[PDB]
């Protein structure tokens, strides 16, 4: 308990989870990448839709994107979270 | 597209 | 003519002259009997928009706009009649001789 | 109700999750399980209940990067458009008209020095709590009666240079003040070398022999008519009401210190409608709590549901600088630290000219200026930083 | 003249005309009309708008055949395209293309085509004044014949829209990132729960509640053909199971048809909206269907009404169902089960006859006797007031206690008349059903239609403004009788006398006035509050901080719980968890 | 009165800044704090 | 302006029954009996016949000079 | 003595049938909307030149009349038609004012 | 009951306002040195005082 | 070279020399055009300031409307004039300094202590700095003598909108912009920053106008609406 | 006026934080001490406990969500 | 030349040629067009019951009664109990009685003749149910409805708020000469205003790129060059090649930045006054 117990619970909960903003940003970046070059990392033949948004969502769901998020805490501490399951 | 090159 | 075609009357009055609303029969009939309050929209005052008991038989209690002009624009009743006035001298003389 | 072995299992399973939920939640969960009667319950049910509680609390947490300020402002300002003027008086008084709804919300938000129709709720001491006669006496003691409202007619005689006062007995009877007290009060005014001569049972006359002027005689008459005879200043009228088994006093005026000085008043339970008064008398945290309570009461009366977290947040931001500040011209520009946003709030060039004269500098820290010039904001998806390895396919 | 200072001022200058707000393209505005055949996150658009507003899709090696097919169809054929942007940056208008059949084969990866709006496209749909954040939401395009925007009936409450002639705005995002953000954050089904409190903002309306009550009632029996007709509107196909009643005739039931959609581990015990009157049985042993009991996804007793499927009803069975099976099951349920309610309502008959308001002549006599007694009491009060003889209420003066006495006795008379009218009416008619189920109306409306309207008042007091010591010239000088100050003893069914009409209009005039003042004050306050609280954020450690660095709260709220994710302003309902676990054996 | 308060605020800010940089330890920081408090409480 | 050719609700021809009905009613005969014996029984067609105004007899005086 | 108790209304509020059985705001709304209905507005509409005009092809006079409809001449310049109205819930396309 | 000006049909809307040559009395604003106020609006043949 | 973003805006008062050097032409003539010759040299519609009709090339830069930012002119005023928006500021610059020596009329040592405190607290506590400067201004206005040069100072009262009338032992004297500018030119930089201003970016005598900037046509385009003669705007 | 107001039902519990606790709070929050909400040294409750400028006041308040919630304020001159 | 307004067509109805009292030729052209009711048209009654058409149903799909009468308009019952318009149902009954009997019906307030009881008795005498209800069959399946439905002959009016005059959409087109923003008006190809409150909704959802797309990319986007020392706007001439500064000439480096053109206009008109706004640039790419 650094400052409060609730803050410790909050940080523990969000240590290994992705907020909806992070998911939206990752999907937007991947969709922009696929729109020009950037051949998909999955098999794009069984997909119901051939638009870039659906492919980005599927790639994020399967956990093949090599993207990491840096969370910079207000005191300067940094945390790296990876979306690839590996 | 930027460089920010320095020596 | 310039007073009738613009509605800018003498004394600072504006909007006194308006184009007739010939959408149908009722629009024209209602336009030819409208009455607009001069001191309005400067403040609500929550009392000039009330249905005064004196309006019975003189103004319609239903036909009023909705919004800022509610209770300030009224319509004449069926049998209402606006007086035309006479000269005060004869009334003064008859009162004095009474 | 619950087997002792089962109770021991409950305690053993509950002591292992003390650090995963708030303390109040832990107390509520323990009490709820102990109240399960009429149904037999096993250990698997207990494990499921505890796991479900923990998971639900974890899933109900807020997400970093949220633009909570705009959400709170929209959640507080949206019910304001559904307000109605459904009521015009107190609960069960039928007089003492009150202002609730949108105007009261604006008055609280604008931080007005004096509210429209201030009120006060005075609780009585335990000795005077259950006595209607004592409550009526205390209410009558502080109604702030004046001379002007106990006289029938006043006459001025320039021939006698004198002023005659005639008192209505009925109002003089219910006010509980005698003629001798009024005479003493008038003598205490120190109006000059004067004399008072009795004329009737409830009527006398003052002669003002010192003053020789047609002017200032009416001034003395008006000064006499404005003299207080009893009560505390500011209070217009007080009404005794019954809430539960106790008697309270509802007051149409607000004077906190004067009421605290009044004998028979519970000082630790007095509540008032005025926020600046309690802020100056009690402190800033008391003002914060009163703002929260006032907003909650205003919203609840109209029948609108707003979460308490939004109200707490707006109350916190309103009293940040150690004292109550208006949330607009003094709560925006006070901590704006931006020129373009301030100049766009109200459409004026005065702020721009002041900034140019003082040579101020802008840093584009907020969200309004970034939108104005065309840069992405730093809320929501603007808080997220991404790094990628293109070599790994 | 207008000079530099006037060039930046008002709501039409630079700051509020071209900087804070501005006119944007790729947008439309049109009247809205109902459409119950769309999903809760779909919007129907006309063909003309679909062929005018376009979205630029970049050609890749995955979607090249579809884009070629789009190019083959011209600007005038839907689906089609309007322009083709070469990689060099130059634009080609398909209207003046000599032969686009070869141009379609000539394109490769890297081209940009401005195709028409197609089904599944994401757009932003908005209704001014946009009071809160869910007044502008992301919808999926569906192209239909007509000229109006189509909105589902369940989508109205968030927009506060009704089909009296309202118009709404539509915007088309034109970039991949904007489209992705709109789809991943602004979808309608993701925002069923409002942020003001923990409770659904999208839910059952008015016909839905009546249909649900009529289908869920104990006395509903359906044959195989009726069940098939009801279930033909949904997507359900499979095994119906055995009929609830096997002999003499095979009959299903409304609860059995409803139970086909609830999840097989859902438990709920709670009262209904009809459990307020004499139907309150406060436990499961109820002769009425006034208590809802669901065990393992089977609806065993109780009806559906406003308290089970109604919108803006926190802690209802719909709320818990959404909270435990995601906005996904919430959307699926709202799309499927809510159409059987309408289908069954139109399979049965739901009308409103004048016979639902008339009361028998034996009731009118009792109402008249009560009115006479109240008038005699008021007359006694007034007569004894003129000769002293009144003990005033303590703390109040004379002429203030008399008005309170008169108002109290008139209100009591109104309540008694309403009770008498309600008692002698048919307990099961359409108006009463709509009132009790919470679909439309209230007890006060029924009282005013069937029994006396009551006392009209202006600003909380009886109507007094008029001539000297009298309101109208039809009354005697100095009359304070109930009739002379605005007490209406008639009903809308019975009709009002002329002076009663005048008093009713005088009492009701305030509503036509207050609205503009209320909306203007609300707008001003919300603008100030938005500008005050604009730059607050939640950090990764749970604190609430401004973008300038300073701290507002050490932890958001008191336990870092979002109001949107809370169970009606509560972190977790432990009683609800205990129910969810062991409610099938209670 | 006002100028003394401003000097108090400035000195408190300087002491806090010095303490946060580990220039001086806790006990001498407390001695400076209450010395300034006593010194500027005479005017008030 | 002029009598519609067909009833709006049902496609029954009603234009040919205007000049009889308009005349015999002006002759003092009650509308109900005339309508019943003319073959009009559904109240939609009765509504069509009973509420016609026939403005064209006034508009023939004020016609476009094209 | 009152000549006509129903003469406390205006010229548009006099077209409502059974106005004493409706709520007060509904009559004001009716007046506002009746000032906008389509229909015949003049007999010589084909020779006069107005900036904007509307014409209903087959107007009908009301079956349920009031005493003032014939006085003001509304039966000769009608602005509507009689419709067979059913009161029922059907397909959900008439929910919420539609 | 209208005029034909430049082909357009113009109507003069009736204007309702307080009587001119009469005395109207009222109380003064609270908390002011003025207790009672009276107002007259004399109307001449061209100007109003 | 790299593509950048806007990181901040630094405000100030535009120097007359800077106005002179940023301008491209000097406006000398007084007729807007001759025989519809808007390219008349020296007029407000000089083509060197900018171009607004579709087909034309700017004389200053070989660019059309797509890439031609407006160009500013300069007018050399012969008599100094005062900015109406800045008057209040120069008001505080007249009642808080000596007229002769152009220095604040507060003695030396306490003024130095005040400026040391201000510089030590200027950025950390802006509200405290504002309170300090307002207190200094208040206590300097209420002084009728200048300790620095030992001279007796009169008082100045503001008259709306822009005329200052000083009292000089009777016979109130109206003030001229030239002498006001001369008075304000003598205030040192160390004393102008003590009052809450910036000497390097907002110099008080620049607050008195000697050269006036001429906006380009792109800010005041000529409108040819109504299919008639072009209608010029108010500017 | 010698009436004690620390017992009023609107007044939460105020405490003076020790220097070690204040230092730990400031370091863990990553802020300057003057970035906390302010409280005047002339505040009646602050004066009742002898608060001095430069100190940090810890305030415990009633709360329907967690029972007791703890916040902090910075004592400024005034 | 006078042209037909954009977005509306018709048939030329009348052409008039005359003289305006001075010999000047005056020409008037009147154009007519046909309006057929559709989804979105507004209708009302004499009791305050406005609403738009939700859908149009054929005669085969309408719920015919036992005599073959189908409704012309269907009105939801749920609209009655809250608005409390009993006059609507009373007028429906009176109109049905008037059509059946052929007798005049007077609905003047306080003096209605005939009364409701007499009208209901006469309706019963004429072959219909007294309560004005009817037995209704479903037009799509033929199944008899379990309840009776109320039918009447209420009188309806059509208002001039037609949907054919309210649509307006814009993809691209002309812009303002000053602010370079989309124009205003339906006849001016359109343009919708994105006010502050919509921006507040977008901020509340926390979508930065959507805000940028709505407010910058789709209105008054521009690229301007800023000097690296003074901070004023330069330009890039076509003489040969140059990044030129209004004060530094060729001795400074200029950088391009994308920005709303309204902001550049604001800067230019601030330099019109004596205010001097200097823009401080920064690196696009965040190092670390
Ligand atoms: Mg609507
Ligand atoms: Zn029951
Ligand atoms: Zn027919
Ligand atoms: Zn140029
Ligand atoms: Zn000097
Ligand atoms: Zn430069």
């Amino acid at each position: 308990m650094t400052i409060d117990k609730i803050n410790e619970i909050f940080k523990e909960n969000w240590k290994n989870k992705l907020t909806k903003y992070e998911i939206a940003r990752i999907i937007s970046a991947r969709a922009l990448q696929l729109s020009m070059g950037a051949l998909p990392l999955i098999d794009t033949s069984n997909l119901k839709s051939d638009d870039v948004i659906s492919i980005a969502e599927e790639e994020l769901k399967r956990g093949v994107l090599p993207i990491t998020i840096r969370r910079i805490y207000p005191n300067g501490q940094v945390e790296l979270i990876s979306v690839r399951k590996i | 597209m930027s460089y920010s090159l320095k020596t | 003519r310039h007073a009738l075609a613009t509605g800018n009357w003498v004394g600072g009055r504006t909007g006194v002259s308006q184009l007739l609303d010939r959408t149908n029969w009722l629009s024209m009939l209602s336009h030819l009997r409208r009455v607009v309050s001069s001191l309005a929209r400067g403040q609500p005052n929550f009392e000039a928009r009330d249905l005064h008991g004196t309006q019975w038989g003189r103004m319609c209690p239903f036909e009023t706009p909705e919004g800022p002009n509610s209770g300030l624009v009224k319509n004449l009743a069926l049998l209402a009649q606006v007086s035309v006035g006479i000269n005060e001298s004869v009334v003064e003389r008859v009162a004095y001789e009474l | 109700m619950i087997d002792e072995k089962l109770k021991g299992y409950i305690d053993k399973r509950l002591n292992e999750i003390k650090d995963k939920i708030p303390d109040k939640l832990h107390e509520d969960l323990r009490a709820a399980i102990m109240d399960i009667n009429g149904v037999e319950l096993t250990e698997e049910d207990i494990d499921r209940i505890i796991d479900l509680t923990i998971r639900e609390y974890q899933q109900s947490l807020i997400e970093p990067g949220e633009a909570i300020g705009v959400v709170t402002a929209q959640s507080v300002g949206e019910p304001g458009t559904q307000m109605t003027l459904r009521t015009f008086h107190f609960a069960g008084i039928r007089e003492l008209n009150v202002t609730l709804g949108l105007p009261r919300l604006i008055e609280i938000v604008d931080a007005r020095k004096v509210p429209s129709t201030p009120m006060m709720t005075i609780y009585l001491t335990d000795e005077y709590k259950t006595d209607k006669d004592k409550a009526l006496d205390i209410a009558r003691r502080i109604e702030y009666t004046r001379v002007e409202n106990v006289v029938s007619s006043v006459s001025v005689d320039i021939s006698n240079m004198s002023i005659t006062l005639q008192f209505d007995q009925e109002m003089l009877k219910d006010k509980g003040v005698s003629i001798e007290e009024i005479k003493k009060i008038i003598t205490k005014l120190k109006l000059g070398e004067i004399r008072i001569e009795d004329n009737d049972e409830y009527s006398f006359t003052i002669y003002f022999e010192k003053i020789d002027s047609i002017m200032a005689l009416f001034k003395m008459r008006e000064k006499i008519l404005n003299t207080k005879i009893k009560g505390v200043k500011g209070i217009k009228r007080a009404i005794v009401q019954k809430k539960g088994d106790e008697y309270v006093i509802i007051t149409d005026g607000s004077n906190l210190e004067g009421i605290m000085n009044v004998t028979g008043v519970d000082i630790n339970k007095i509540q008032t409608n005025n926020i600046h008064e309690v802020e100056e008398v009690l402190g800033i945290e008391a003002a914060r709590e009163l703002i929260s309570r006032e907003i909650k009461k205003v919203l609840e009366e109209q029948g609108l549901d707003v979460d308490m977290r939004h109200i707490v947040l707006v109350s916190d931001i309103m009293t940040r600088t150690g004292d109550i500040r208006q949330i607009g011209r003094h709560g925006v520009t006070g901590e704006k630290s931006s020129v373009l946003a301030r100049a766009a709030f109200e459409v004026t060039v005065k702020h721009l000219l002041d900034a140019a004269a003082r040579g101020e500098r802008e840093e584009f820290k907020g969200v309004i200026e970034n939108i104005i010039i065309g840069q992405p904001i730093r809320l929501g998806t603007g808080i997220v930083e991404l790094t990628m390895k293109p070599n790994m396919r | 003249l207008r000079t530099l200072a006037q060039r930046l001022k008002g709501k039409e200058g630079r700051f509020r005309g071209n900087l804070s707000g501005k006119r944007v393209d790729f947008s439309a505005r049109t009247v809205i009309s109902p459409d119950p055949n769309l999903s809760i996150d779909e919007v129907g658009i006309p063909y003309t708008i679909a062929r005018m507003l376009t979205v630029p899709e970049r050609v890749t090696n995955i979607n090249i055949e579809r884009i070629r097919q789009y190019i083959i169809n011209g600007p005038d054929k839907w689906p089609g395209a309007n322009y083709v942007i070469k990689p060099d940056g130059r634009r080609i208008d398909l209207r003046y293309v000599k032969d686009r059949k070869e141009l379609a084969s000539s394109i490769t990866a890297g081209y940009v085509v401005e195709r028409h709006l197609v089904d599944g496209d994401v757009v932003l749909f908005n209704r001014q004044p946009s009071l809160h954040r869910i007044s502008m939401m992301a919808h999926k395009v569906r192209v239909l014949p007509g000229r109006t925007f189509r909105l589902n009936l369940l989508d109205c409450p968030p927009y506060n829209a009704d089909f009296d002639g309202d118009e709404m705005n539509l915007h088309v995002p034109q970039s991949e990132e904007a489209i992705a953000e709109a789809r991943e954050l602004m979808l309608v089904h993701k925002n069923i729960i409002t942020p003001r409190y923990g409770g659904p903002i999208i839910g059952g309306g008015q016909d839905y509640i009546s249909g649900a009550y009529l289908l869920s009632v104990k006395t509903t029996l359906l044959t195989v053909e009726e069940v098939a007709t009801i279930l033909g509107v949904t997507d359900f196909v499979g095994e119906l199971g055995e009929p609830a009643i096997l002999a003499p005739k095979p009959y299903y039931t409304g609860k059995q048809v409803i139970s086909l959609f609830l999840p097989k581990d859902f438990n709920f015990h709670g009262p209904a909206n009809i459990s307020k009157g004499p139907r309150a049985c406060k436990d499961e042993i109820c002769p009425h269907d006034s208590f809802i009991v669901i065990k393992n996804g089977l609806l065993l007793e109780g009806v559906f009404d406003k308290k089970a499927i109604g919108n803006q009803q926190p802690e209802s069975m719909l709320h818990w169902s959404i909270r435990e099976y995601g906005t996904e099951y919430g959307k699926w349920l709202m799309d499927n089960v809510f159409k059987m309610f309408i289908r069954f309502l139109e399979m049965r008959g739901f009308t409103m006859t004048l016979e639902d308001i008339t009361i028998p002549d034996e009731a009118q006599n009792e109402i008249t006797t009560k009115i006479k007694e109240g008038y005699s009491q008021v007359d006694e009060y007034i007569r004894k007031f003129n000769e002293g003889q009144l003990e005033p209420i303590p703390g109040r003066t004379i002429e203030e206690s008399l008005e309170s006495y008169i108002l109290d006795t008139l209100d009591k008379l109104r309540k008694v008349a309403g009770e008498i009218a309600t008692k002698y009416l048919d307990p099961f008619n359409n108006v009463y059903i709509m009132a009790i189920t919470g679909a439309r109306g209230s007890e006060l409306n029924i009282t005013q239609m069937t029994a006396l309207l009551g006392q009209q008042s202006v600003r909380g007091e009886r109507i007094r403004r008029g001539y000297r010591e009298r309101t109208l010239s039809l009354f005697k000088y100095g009359d304070i009788a109930p009739e002379a100050r605005g007490f209406v003893k008639n009903s809308f069914m019975r009709g009002l006398s002329p002076y009663e009409m005048f008093f009713h209009a005088a009492g009701g005039r305030e509503g036509l006035v207050d609205t503009a003042v209320k909306t203007s004050q609300s707008g001003y306050m919300q603008r100030r509050l938005i500008n005050a609280l604009s730059d607050l954020r939640i950090e990764y450690d749970g604190t609430v901080r401004s973008l300038y660095g300073d701290i507002v709260q050490v932890v958001y709220g008191d336990d870092a719980v979002h109001p949107m994710y809370s169970a009606h302003s509560k972190s977790v309902n432990v009683n609800r968890v205990i129910e969810r676990v062991i409610g099938w054996k209670r | 009165v006002t100028i003394s308060d401003i000097e108090m605020l400035l000195k408190d800010t300087e002491i806090w800044d010095k303490l946060l940089r580990n220039e001086l330890s806790i006990e001498e920081a407390k001695k400076m704090f209450d010395d300034v408090a006593r010194s500027y409480s005479k005017a008030d | 302006m002029i009598i519609p050719i067909r009833c709006f609700t049902c496609g029954a021809v009603v234009a040919d029954k205007w000049e009889p009905f308009s005349n015999r009613v002006m002759g003092g005969e009650d509308p109900e009996k005339v309508l019943t014996e003319l073959g009009v029984n559904r109240y939609c067609c009765r509504r069509m016949l009973l509420s016609h105004v026939n403005i064209i007899r006034e508009i023939i005086h004020y016609t476009r000079p094209i | 003595l009152e000549i006509w108790p129903s003469a406390i209304l205006g010229i548009i509020a006099s077209i409502i049938p059974y106005p004493e059985h409706n709520q007060s705001p509904r009559n004001t709304y009716q007046s506002a909307m009746a000032k906008q209905s389509l229909g015949l507005y003049a007999s010589n509409y084909q020779i006069r030149t107005d900036t904007r005009a509307h014409l209903l092809h087959y107007p009908q006079m009301p079956l349920v009349q009031t005493r003032m409809l014939g006085v003001i001449g509304y039966n000769d310049r009608p602005a509507g038609a009689n419709a067979i109205l059913a009161i029922m819930s059907y397909t959900g396309y008439n929910m919420e004012d539609s | 009951g209208y005029f034909i000006v430049n082909g357009s049909e113009k109507v003069i809307i009736a204007q309702e306002d307080l009587a001119t040559n009469r005395v109207l009395v009222d109380y003064g604003k609270s908390g002011s040195n003025i207790t009672h106020v009276a107002k007259v609006t004399s109307s001449a043949a061209g100007y109003r005082v | 070279m790299s593509e950048k973003i806007i990181r901040g805006v630094k405000f100030g008062v535009l120097s007359p020399n800077e106005i002179r050097q940023m301008s491209v032409t000097a406006i000398i003539t007084s007729e807007v055009y001759d025989e519809d010759g808007t390219p008349i040299e020296g007029g407000v519609m000089d083509p060197k300031l900018g171009v607004i009709e579709p087909g034309q090339k700017c004389p200053v830069c070989g660019n059309t409307l797509a890439g031609c930012p407006g160009h500013f002119g300069h007018i050399e005023l012969i008599k100094p004039v005062i900015h109406i928006g800045y008057v209040k500021h120069i008001y505080d610059f007249l009642r808080s300094t000596c007229w002769r020596c152009g220095r604040i009329k507060i003695k030396e040592q306490d003024l130095e202590r005040y400026k040391r405190i201000y510089n030590a607290i200027k950025l950390r506590w802006p509200s405290a700095a504002r309170r300090l400067v307002e207190y200094i201004k208040k206590i300097s206005i209420k002084n009728l003598e200048c300790p620095h040069c030992g001279e007796k100072q009169f008082k100045i009262k503001l008259e709306k909108p822009y005329n200052f009338n000083e009292e000089r032992n009777g016979s109130i004297v109206k003030l001229s912009p030239s002498e006001i500018r001369d008075r304000l030119e003598r205030i040192p930089d160390s004393d102008v920053e003590l009052l809450g201003y910036d000497p390097k970016s907002s110099r008080p005598e620049w607050m008195i106008l000697t050269v006036l900037p001429v906006p380009p046509i792109t800010i005041r385009p000529s409108i040819t609406i109504e299919s008639g003669i072009r209608a010029e705007d108010d500017l | 006026k010698k009436i004690d107001i620390s017992n009023h039902e609107l007044v939460p519990k105020h405490e003076i934080l020790q220097l070690e606790e204040a230092y730990k709070l400031v370091k863990e929050l990553g802020i300057k001490p003057e970035q906390l909400p302010w409280i005047r040294a002339s505040d009646p409750v602050a004066k009742s406990i002898g608060a001095k400028p430069g100190d940090i006041i810890k305030i415990t308040r009633k709360s329907p969500f967690t029972g007791e919630s703890v916040t902090y304020r910075y004592v400024i001159t005034g | 030349s006078i042209v037909t307004r954009h977005g509306e067509n018709g048939i030329v109805d009348l052409v008039l040629i005359t003289e305006t009292l001075e010999g000047n030729k005056l020409v008037k052209v009147r154009v007519r067009d046909l309006r057929i009711p559709e989804i979105g048209d507004k209708f009302a009654t004499r009791h305050g019951q406005k609403g738009v058409v939700g859908i149009l149903i054929d005669q085969v799909d309408m719920p015919y009664t036992a005599k073959g009468i189908v409704p012309d308009i269907i009105l939801n019952p749920h609209a009655l109990p809250s608005r409390m318009t009993i006059g609507q149902i009373m007028e429906a009954i009176g109109g049905k009685y008037a059509a059946l009997s052929g007798k005049p019906v007077d609905a003047t307030p306080f003096l209605e003749t005939p009364k409701l009881q007499e009208m209901q008795k006469e309706i019963l005498k004429l072959g219909h149910l007294p309560d004005s209800t009817e037995v209704v069959y479903d037009g799509r399946t033929g199944q008899k409805l379990k309840s009776r439905i109320l039918f009447g002959i209420v009188y309806y009016q059509k208002l001039h708020h037609m949907v054919a005059d309210k649509m307006h959409a814009r993809a691209r087109g002309p812009v303002q000469i000053l602010t370079r923003q989309p124009t205003e008006g339906r006849a001016r190809e359109g343009g919708l205003r994105f006010g502050e409150m919509e921006r507040d909704c977008l901020i509340g959802f926390g979508t930065a790129m959507l805000i940028k797309d709505r407010l910058l990319d789709n209105s008054d986007k521009a690229v301007v060059y800023i000097c690296d020392q003074c901070g004023y706007v330069g330009w890039y001439d076509r003489s040969k090649n140059r990044y030129v500064c209004p004060v530094h000439g060729d001795k400074s480096v200029l950088h391009p930045v994308t920005v709303s053109y309204a902001f550049k206009l604001l800067i230019q008109e601030l330099m019109s006054m004596v205010i001097s706004p200097r823009l401080i640039l920064g690196e696009k790419v965040n190092l670390g």
